[PDB]
């Protein structure tokens, strides 16, 4: 539908422990000031959007009933995909990979899916803004969260701690929901200078493409100038 | 002359080693891939992972003797320290003149259309010569390998595909006006040559960069000493210093540590989950202060 | 007045510059924070 | 701070970390990659003096 | 001049062009002759600025 | 294995030439004269060794 803007989609890139450093690293990021989508069209059918999953992607729901719980990735979203069904009333649980044949996607209902055989991996794993902002790259898709407790953005600097890591090895070319407000935008190669504090917690960044005076920052690795 | 001369450096050496190795579970998941009744296909080649393991590589050279037993950025007789903190591997059948084909940066019709290793890759290629079990005197048409694909493949990638391929300009379905089947079968037959006999190609692929690490080590850890020079292990990570009480706030996520030029600062313990600072061992450079050879031999 | 017997021109003088290689015997830091960076804290070598 | 953080850099080898040259590679391999590092710690060196 | 007619050198390398290097050989030799060339240009910067 | 840098059972346990070994290593086929259809048992190997 419309589009939003905001500075978000920044996580600790690696597992080493840095403090009071500013930190030059190249990764992908959502970009500062992105075009990012924003999202009852259900209602008692289903009619949901699929996307690109291109590089990556971030996505963040803020959504009391958290109706979009799982997501599908793969080549052409068919019979032989990626079903990434991830219900959870905790941050993240009950974990699912690998494909399925037939999906679920009844009012105050949730319908599981059901396949006639698994032919291909199984995994597992078990655990007023509740924004489950995260991030989906990589061989393996490091799902990461931050909780910071109305349902507006208050457009700050908050960092994503990681979640889970779990392997997934599969092309990832397309991205779908499942569902029983949400933002959802793509990550590009970046270089972003990372401010650590004195615990081990970035507060800030700089995105060294976004305009002259950043990439002068990035240059200088200083926020200021 | 008289004058003061730097002479040397002071160092002050350790007293003490340690290795702080995680707990040992005794689980070692190698014989699964090496011995196994059946191995795939090359176009469609196994992947396994090993994870909360503990390995010791005396078993594969007890398993059998190899044709070709290669590594890239570790050395054989290494793999007995920290070996690997992610693990998997790959297993595959291949002819033998294409058995040069599984090394970084290779061409050929297995690199290009079957399996590909990166130019930037770290772990081991252990070809061992199968022609007893794989070979019928019919000819064992159970492997098959792609011959046609429309371009290269990337690394790690697997093409599972059996669309048909056409080499022709002219769009064509089913098989034999120039449309052909993108596999091949090789009959393996115990009369063939060494470069056609049949060969079991055990890939093992690991990152050796990570802080954490689930996988390797077959060697004892020691107690953890503190407040004095010591050499250290702790997960592959070694080196020299005086290991203290840290006051950092780690997160659970975080495993290691660097200072303010990237140069590890903070481990965490692999039993205890202690983080620990390291600092380096004093040293410092030495002068020597003396009245010159031709006034007196005392010297400061 | 004070001490090292300065001047106020030259209290300033030394006030307003910053030096960040601090020469002295750098073990009395030892360690308890983040390393100051001062460039390579003795332990690369560089002192 | 330019000539420590020389340090870091690998120069080619597959580490900038000397002990992990030194640990994972037998010693026909790592005077190959101790080479390598040894040259670029050079030329940083010869650098910084001029 | 002196630093543009350096870009014409071998150094010990096959070919003065990257695009030759690199179109003509397999990337693990690439590398090596593309360090070699690197390590040349890198010294005639240095050379100059000094 | 018989080659600096080598390793197997002849090069664990056998005979190992130096890394830095210099010389030459000169094998032929002797099957016409050394072998024998009874077999021939004057030639042995360690096989272990701890
Ligand atoms: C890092 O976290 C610690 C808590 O683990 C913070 O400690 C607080 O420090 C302030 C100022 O000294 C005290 O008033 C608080 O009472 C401390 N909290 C606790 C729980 O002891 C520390 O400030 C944090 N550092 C940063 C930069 O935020
Ligand atoms: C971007 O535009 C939207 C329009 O609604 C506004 O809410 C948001 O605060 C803007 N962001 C910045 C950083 O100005
Ligand atoms: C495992 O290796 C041993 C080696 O002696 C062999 O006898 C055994 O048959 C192998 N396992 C299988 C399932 O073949
Ligand atoms: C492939 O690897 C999996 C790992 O779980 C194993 O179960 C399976 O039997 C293997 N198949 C072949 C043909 O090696
Ligand atoms: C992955 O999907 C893309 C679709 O954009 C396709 O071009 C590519 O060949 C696929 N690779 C494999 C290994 O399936
Ligand atoms: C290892 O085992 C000891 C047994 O006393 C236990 O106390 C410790 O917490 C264990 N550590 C891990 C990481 O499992
Ligand atoms: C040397 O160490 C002692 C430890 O008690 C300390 O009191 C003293 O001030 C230190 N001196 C210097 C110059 O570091």
């Amino acid at each position: 539908q419309s589009y939003t803007n905001f500075t978000r989609g920044v996580y600790y890139p690696d597992k080493v422990f840095r403090s009071s450093v500013l930190h030059l690293t190249q990764d992908l990021f959502l970009p500062f000031f992105s075009n990012v989508t924003w999202f009852t069209n259900g209602t008692k059918r289903f009619d949901n959007p699929v996307l690109p999953f291109n590089d990556g992607v971030y996505f963040a729901s803020t959504e009391k009933s958290n109706i979009i719980r799982g997501w599908i990735f793969g080549t052409t979203l068919d019979s032989k995909t990626q079903s990434l069904l991830i219900v959870n009333n905790a941050t993240n649980v009950f974990i699912k990979v690998c494909e399925f044949q037939f999906c679920n996607d009844s009012w105050m209902e949730s319908e599981s899916g059901v396949y006639s055989s698994a032919n291909n991996c199984t995994f597992e794993y078990v655990s007023n803004l509740r924004e489950f902002v995260f991030k989906n790259i990589d061989g393996y898709f490091k799902i990461y969260s931050k909780h910071t407790p109305g349902r507006d953005f208050p457009q700050g600097f908050s960092a994503l701690e990681p979640l889970v890591d779990l392997p997934i090895g599969i092309n990832i070319t397309r991205f779908q929901t499942l569902l029983a407000d949400y933002y959802v935008g793509y990550l590009q190669p970046r270089t972003f200078l990372l401010k650590y504090n004195e615990n081990g917690t970035i507060t800030d960044a700089v995105d060294c493409a976004l305009d002259p005076l950043s990439e002068t920052k990035c240059t200088l690795k200083s926020f200021t100038v | 002359e008289k004058g003061i001369y730097q002479t040397s450096n002071f160092r002050v050496q350790p007293t003490e080693s340690i290795v702080r190795f995680p707990n040992v579970t005794n689980l070692c998941p190698f014989h699964e891939v090496f011995n196994a009744t059946r191995f795939a296909s090359v176009y469609a080649w196994n992947r396994t992972r090993i994870s909360n393991c503990v390995a010791d590589y005396s078993v594969l050279y007890n398993f059998a003797p190899f044709f070709a037993f290669k590594c890239y950025g570790v050395s054989p007789t290494k793999l007995n320290d920290l070996c690997f903190t992610n693990v998997y591997a790959d297993s595959f059948v291949i002819k033998g003149n294409e058995v040069s084909q599984i090394a970084p940066g290779q061409t050929g019709n297995i690199a290009d259309y079957n399996y590909k290793l990166p130019d930037d890759f770290t772990g081991c290629v252990i070809a061992w010569n199968s022609n007893k079990l794989d070979s019928k005197h019919s000819g064992n048409y159970d492997y098959w390998y792609r011959s046609f694909r429309k371009s290269k493949l990337k690394p790690f990638e697997r093409d599972i595909s059996t669309e048909i391929y056409q080499a022709g300009n002219k769009p064509c379905k089913g098989k034999g006006p120039n449309c052909y089947f993108p596999l091949e079968s090789y009959g393996f037959r115990p009369t063939y040559g060494v470069g056609h006999q049949p060969y079991r190609v055990v890939v093992l692929s690991f990152e050796l960069l990570h802080a954490p690490a689930t996988v390797c080590g077959p060697k004892k850890s020691t107690n953890l000493v503190k407040n004095k020079c010591v050499n250290f292990n702790f997960n592959g990570l070694t080196g020299t210093g005086v290991l203290t009480k840290s006051n950092k706030k780690f997160l659970p996520f975080q495993q290691f540590g660097r200072d303010i030029v990237d140069t590890t600062d903070a481990v965490r313990d692999p039993q205890t989950l202690e983080i620990l600072d390291i600092t380096p061992c004093s040293f410092g450079g030495v002068s020597v202060i003396t009245p010159g050879t031709n006034t007196s031999n005392q010297v400061a | 007045s004070k001490p090292s017997k300065r001047s106020p021109i030259e209290d300033l003088l030394f006030n307003k510059v910053t030096l960040a290689d601090a020469g002295f015997i750098k073990q009395y830091g030892d360690c308890l924070g983040d390393i100051a960076a001062r460039c390579a804290q003795k332990f690369n070598g560089l002192t | 701070n330019t000539l420590v953080k020389q340090l870091s850099s690998k120069f080619g080898a597959i580490s900038s970390v000397l002990n992990d040259i030194l640990s994972r590679l037998d010693p026909p391999e790592a005077e190959v990659q101790i080479d390598r590092l040894i040259t670029g710690r050079l030329q940083s060196l010869q650098t910084y003096v001029t």
